[PDB]
């Protein structure tokens, strides 16, 4: 009855060891443009300064 | 795009196109000319000036040599226009451009020439001078009577073009 006790504990560190070795490969990962830049307008893509512009400007 | 500054200095090149591009005729009309048959060279050049500036578009950056074929065209569609309207109206066409030398060239100031060349080449040459954007019930501004901004002074030559064809009734 003791040393089912032991296990229980240690099964409830090994848990948190793991959960903190998770959230620190959470914040090493990359993320996307519409979750670290504004959700709205996902995309890089400018069009920026239209009144005078030039059809072949975009690529 | 921007403006030469600080002692600039103009540079010509003697040389020549390339023996693969095919030669074409240059428009030699001048800023009251072209400010004149603008319109008439914009409804005869539609398709063709949009066929230019959508293959400018299209080939993003190829930009000259790409697209070069096609405004061959519209520079000899509008060269066919202006030889159509000088055959046609040369003396009406003259007044036009004529009053417009005055005045700025403010399309605002020869409403009174300008009747009488869009009757003449809508006659004749059956181009109509139009004015794209504007919904209904918004009346085309050079069809209006008693506008605000009238010019300083009417030219003579068209004062009396215009009451010689009201008196003909061609008007």
């Amino acid at each position: 009855d003791i040393l089912n006790e032991e296990a229980k504990i240690v099964q409830a560190l090994n848990n948190q060891r793991e959960l903190t070795i998770k959230m620190h490969e959470l914040k090493r990962e990359e993320k996307d443009y519409a979750h670290s830049y504004s959700p709205l307008f996902s995309d890089p893509v400018p069009q920026g300064g239209s009144i005078g512009k030039a059809p072949g400007s975009s690529r | 795009p921007r403006e030469a500054a600080a002692h600039w200095v103009p540079f010509e090149d003697k040389a020549n196109m390339p023996d693969n591009v095919p030669d074409v005729v240059e428009v030699g009309a001048t800023s009251a000319p072209l400010l004149s048959a603008s319109y008439f060279i914009g409804a005869k050049c539609k398709p063709y000036n949009d066929d230019f500036m959508l293959c400018r578009e299209e080939s993003q950056g190829s930009g000259a040599i790409d697209c070069l074929k096609e405004g061959r065209r519209v520079t000899r569609c509008a060269v066919s226009v202006i030889e159509d309207i000088n055959k046609s109206c040369l003396d009406e066409f003259r007044l036009h451009w004529q009053c417009l030398e005055q005045n700025n060239h403010q399309l605002s100031g020869c409403r009174k020439a300008e009747a009488l060349l869009n009757k003449c080449v809508f006659t004749k040459l059956n181009l109509e001078k139009k004015i794209p954007g504007l919904r209904p019930d918004e009346e085309p501004v050079f069809l209006k009577k008693d506008p605000w901004i009238k010019p300083a002074v009417d030219d003579f030559k068209s004062v009396r073009a215009y009451a010689e064809a009201k008196k003909n009734g061609t008007l």
